[PDB]
RNA sequence: CCUUGUCGGGUAAGUUCCGACCUGCACGAAUGGCGUAACGAUGGCGGCGCUGUCUCCACCCGAGACUCAGUGAAAUUGAAAUCGCUGUGAAGAUGCAGUGUAUCCGCGGCUAGACGGAAAGACCCCGUGAACCUUUACUGUAGCUUUGCACUGGACUUUG
RNA sequence: AUUAAAAACACAGCACUCUGCAAACACGAAAGUGGACGUAUAGGGUGUGACGCCUGCCCGGUGCCGGAAGGUUAAUUGAUG
RNA sequence: GAUGACGAAGUGGUUGAUGCCAUGCUUCCAAGAAAAGCUUCUAAGCUUCAGGUAACCAGGAACCGUACCCCAAACCGACA
RNA sequence: GGGGCUCAAACCACACACCGAAGCUGCGGGUGUCACGUAAGUGACGCGGUAGAGGAGCGUUCUGUAAGCCUGUGAAGGUGAGUUGAGAAGCUUGCUGGAGGUAUCAGAAGUGCGAAUGCUGACAUGAGUAACGACAAUGGGUGUGAAAAACACCCACGCCGAAAGACCAAGGGUUCCUGCGCAACGUUAAUCGACGCAGGGUUAGUCGGUUCCUAAGGCGAGGCUGAAAAGCGUAGUCGA
RNA sequence: AACCCACUCCCGUUGAAAAGGUAGGGGAUGACUUGUGGAUCGGAGUGAAAGGCUAAUCAAGCUCGGAGAUAGCUGGUUCUC
RNA sequence: GUCAAGUGAAGAAGCGCAUACGGUGGAUGCCUUGGCAGUCAGAGGCGAUGAAAGACGUGGUAGCCUGCGAAAAGCUUCGGGGAGUCGGCAAACAGACUUUGAUCCGGAGAUCUCUGAAUGGGGGAACCCACCUAGGAUAACCUAGGUAUCUUGUACUGAAUCCAUAGGUGCAAGAGGCGAACCAGGGGAACUGAAACAUCUAAGUACCCUGAGGAAAAGAAAUCAACCGAGAUUCCCUUAGUAGUGGCGAGCGAACGGGGAUUAGCCCUUAAGCUUCAUUGAUUUUAGCGGAACGCUCUGGAAAGUGCGGCCAUAGUGGGUGAUAGCCCCGUACGCGAAAGGAUCUUUGAAGUGAAAUCAAGUAGGACGGAGCACGAGAAACUUUGUCUGAACAUGGGGGGACCAUCCUCCAAGGCUAAAUACUACUGACUGACCGAUAGUGAACCAGUACCGUGAGGGAAAGGCGAAAAGAACCCCGGAGAGGGGAGUGAAAUAGAACCUGAAACCGUAUGCGUACAAGCAGUGGGAGCCUACUUGUUAGGUGACUGCGUACCUUUUGUAUAAUGGGUCAGCGACUUAUAUUCAGUGGCAAGCUUAACCGUAUAGGGUAGGCGUAGCGAAAGCGAGUCUUAAUAGGGCGUU
């Protein structure tokens, strides 16, 4: 009975990382939602 | 202009929890139940006010008809002789004669005696 | 703010029916009927507004609270001086309507409490209904003329 | 389907089973036909052994239950001073009517009722609701294909 | 996955059909890629489902394959009225 | 109940791996990573000092991680 | 309907009484309409009510009247009592409160809640009920302590022992250690703790990474392609 | 045996657990089990095929927009005479 | 006394009701350092001179905010200010700095680590590894610069290939990124409405994408008009919901002509205009300075309030001071003021640009297929064009809604142009019949936080002591507890920090009465006894033995006690609004007239009568008019009419 979130640190960064997000347009786009919004981390 | 609404919704749950004191659990705590229940004794209240002038008029005639026996005439023989003589006296002083004053209502029921009606 | 997604599937939560986090219901909600800004300008007939004036102006005659002078000047632009002028005719409380405002007259009285100082165009329904006293002067009273008569 | 067809076997007795018969409602030869060793947490039958499955449960051992100490929930809930019966009634009553019972209050148990609790019935109907699938429904359309004209030329001939 | 582990699916074997290579086919507005750095004893698709004995009749309907060349038929052309 | 000083025997025969020889051998088809370090060859080049190869001598090897938990009360499971 | 009833408390007639409705009458109460009244004023007929139409109001907050009026000799608010009105509701007052309030008459509305399996918070009931997380197992002594079934040590007894033992990667992030603590957290108590507060603790040429190299795959100068965004990709250069 | 599975019973169903446990059971040198990194995604993948699976969600994920969709339906709509 | 019988007051484990206090809880009222919406202005960008957004560091205590950047709550200079200071949560304490002028406030400069377009190369953002040149350093480094790509330009170099093209290399110059809307374009839905749906609508909306600017686009007639004329564009008001258009359904919707806002047209024989500098005066902005006039008295903790008397006023309804202040304080009216920058306007030069070359050819026109014009290809004009074609040349050519003639009016295929207009993330000032902690921003408080998700994303709750901390020395019980009892403090501590008010549900203690042989919506009519206050009793409050009648409420229904729906309860919140058109009623102003819209306005005034409706109808219409139609028929009816 596993679950369905595994942690990996390299996984996790390169999906959802700051050079993964600018990486693309529409992720370089999320980064400035979430900057609108004004939140503190806007990569996670 | 906008207008907060405790003050007046306050004062109109403590009218309506001030008629409900002296009644059983949430019946005088709680409003929902208050509120229902001094309604149906406000509907009581106008009914018996009816009955009240009818359970009056029943043991007024049940003392009348009790006084009556003892001097040998029913009720229905006694309030007969006035369509024909006329005391126009009531059922309410007749009992209160009946219990009270009982010589007085054995003069009354003598004079229906006379009637023979 | 917010509230896009329904906050619970329609069914099987044993929970009342809820479409949005933002119903006027909920204590985050939008007002019913929230405000906008609007307007509250309305209509006076041009005739309408005359002769209401001339109306007023009639009982401002019967009830004596107007005062005609022949002419109300001030030399100074100085509030002291026209407290002593306004004591001379027993007076406080006032509207002061000439025929043109002149800039002394305006820059005294404009501290003092309880008067203004008018011209007849700019003089209105409610200022001189408001004010225990209207002084006019004769000159001001041509120009009722010309605008009422 | 009729149907537990009929006959044989197995049982004391067998709608299942086995072997037959052919009267195939409605088998049939690569949506394969009929067999078939081995295989199977496969379907149905029968036997041996074994037994608390059962006649029919008895005793025993641990963990709860029960009690005391400490901590401390949940679904539910209009309000409750919350009986039986027989009638009545939106047609199956703790509450109406009539009448019998019945001192007041727990605890342990058992679940007949409270049309008990749980999920705005899943069946059924409804909606000029939805979705997704189908096609020889309607209307389209990607793709494939045909020819005209472009890109696109000369040079003889069959040919008009 | 979380009520169905089976007789369902897969399978080896079998057949049918497509495909001559810049292959059929598939993913791509396209370049490109996969098939495949393979080449008909190969690759794709369809159906049956070890093996043994076998796989009858029907080409009307519908599909596909081939065929004359007649009739009907589209844009285009623009005679005549 | 800590620490400073002293402190004895320490050999032999058996049985042995799932460890090592072994990336070895034998056999089978389904036919079994790349690239660098490394070894070597020359090119373009060199003054044929630089460069190369041994020897001797002297010095150096930066940065980051390191506690603790892991058949878990420290991870994934709202929970010791 | 029950008790119970038999020259009836049954049925059939007739006579006379009586009881019984919010009906009717007596008596006291608004204007609903209408007619009269030079508008005091009495009369007459009404007055159950859902959907619904009409008519009249009360109360809340705000603005004008308001630089007014009230109020620290005590505002709003809260809690009582008394009183008045057909009602919504008003007025007066005791206590609490400790700084505001708004006669009247107009103006504006976020204007009146018990229901929407409403929404938020608080709080009941169930109920001091169920449970307290594997049925390895605990029993004494001593200590400390405000208090020990649970902490420390001691003597026993059980349990695991291809782990309930030792490690590594991952993942976490100080949980490690010591002194002081026990509110909260710990399914109880706790002096104990993975809890609080403060100090300390992680030392590398050789162990792991970086650095060197590449796989899948990613990016990709130029380039090819595509309404745009972009796709694909060569040289390359990332990626254990 | 480990390991991976999940046929049967019972318990558990407010669970120790949003799918477990105990006793038995299947495979266990293979079409095996598994770590780490990667590739494919919403009329779209992936599927030894069950409409299965695509983060406890799947006859079309999640999230945010169109958007206060629409609802001839449901429920509710607050002072007095 | 005894025995029989009859009668029944006390004795409540617990419950009910009322009252009195108390707890829980946080309502209400009052409040505000926070929001919300306007009006008037500002300036409309930031970034390779390294932005937005950050990571890490920076302090005597040192966490998190705010500042800063290894020169790190700051360093140098001017200018201002004049007595205190070493930012905030955060009060204290250390060690200090300041009249030889600190802190603070503006202008200018210096520093400015790491990430981020990130730009030397890589990478899992805040990390890793380098190279080149110059200088300095003892087998280790250090300092100051360079090192991205693409575009354009330029120099040098040179493949197949002879020439010179490609390519290579170096130099200059520029670009990239971010931002709430506004703008020009490219691509473009669907639910929905039509009471189904497909044409159509929704709607060229949402959304994605690309550019530009402080505005942008548009724009100087191949434009409209009817034989009269008007002259660019954009914007507002009307024409008018009219003409048209449309499964002629739902719907969509002009123009002519008027009224306004604004006011310029220059050129392709080279121009206005605009950018960059350099200057000429001027005006603003970035901080400040001066800034009038009240005492006594009363109550009180405290006076601004009371009572009396004054004063000031270009300053009187400001903020807060121990209760309500024009004269206490800070301001306000009103005057003044700038070392140094910024910005606007203006002189008068300069380099540019506009600028495409020379009045427009693959163009106008046409045929197919689309799209637009309000116009669903329709008699379809006009405009755009994906495919195919294809002119005339001022004794031309286009338009005037199929088309043809005649008139009228214009010159397409080259351009550039201000103002009126749109928007507000950001500044500032004023304002509100806006909100007042469940409200108003999601956010008054360390909020886009905590928390939830792998992620995009979702997204809270939480304000109030007092005037002043005067925040409770000391004593006592307790575990050097928690929490209390005193004493102090204050006006008040039942203002003691969870702190103003302190409601309701809910939970208690005390007291009075009722209740253990009595059946059910829990009340109401009658009613004894008992108990409290009072005064007379024929009262007032509490309790209510006993008894008559009595099956909650909502919703939904022909009907519900219904065993039909909904509600555990309390407190807050929660549902007929607003805009624009229109009709009817009431109430008003004017009246055969009435009323304005944009806009103007020293601005609720006044102007502005474009328009709208009325005074005349009938007809499909020309038209005729107190009258048409019809038919050869003024012959016969419908509509209107003082």
């Amino acid at each position: 009975m596993k679950r369905t979130f595994q942690p990996s640190t390299l996984k996790r960064a390169r999906v959802h990382g700051f050079r993964a997000r600018m990486a693309t347009k529409n992720g370089r786009q999320v980064l400035s939602r979430r900057r609108a919004k004004g939140r503190k981390r806007l990569t996670v | 202009a906008r207008v907060k609404r405790g003050v007046i919704a306050r004062r109109r749950h403590k009218k309506i929890l001030k008629l409900a004191k002296g009644y059983y659990g949430a019946r005088s705590r709680v409003f929902r139940v208050a509120k229902q229940a001094v309604i149906k004794a406000g509907q009581y209240a106008y009914r018996d006010r009816r009955q009240r002038k009818r359970q009056f008029r029943a043991l007024w005639i049940a003392r009348i008809n009790a006084g009556a026996r003892q001097n040998g005439l029913s009720y229905s023989r006694l309030i007969a002789g006035l369509k024909k003589a006329a005391i126009e006296i009531d059922r309410k002083v007749l009992a209160d004669l009946a219990v009270n004053e009982k010589a007085a209502f054995t003069a009354i029921v003598e004079k229906a005696k006379a009637s023979l009606a | 703010s917010g509230g896009g997604k329904k906050p619970w599937r329609q069914k099987g939560t044993g929970r009342a029916r809820a479409g949005t986090i933002r119903s006027p219901i909920w204590r985050g909600g939008g007002t019913t009927f929230a405000a906008k800004p609007r307007s509250h300008e309305q209509k006076l007939n041009k005739k309408m507004y005359r002769a209401a004036l001339r109306s007023i102006l009639a009982e401002l005659v019967r009830l004596d609270r107007l005062v005609v002078v022949a002419d109300f000047a001030v030399d100074a632009p100085k509030t002291k001086g026209l407290v002593a002028k306004l004591d001379t005719l027993g007076l406080k409380d006032v509207l002061i309507v000439t025929d043109g405002v002149d800039e002394n007259l305006y820059l005294a009285a404009r501290n003092l409490a309880h008067v203004d100082v008018r011209d007849v165009q700019g003089s209105d329904p409610v200022s001189l209904i408001a004010y225990d006293k209207v002084l006019v002067t004769v000159s001001a009273v041509k120009k009722f003329e010309e605008l009422l008569g």
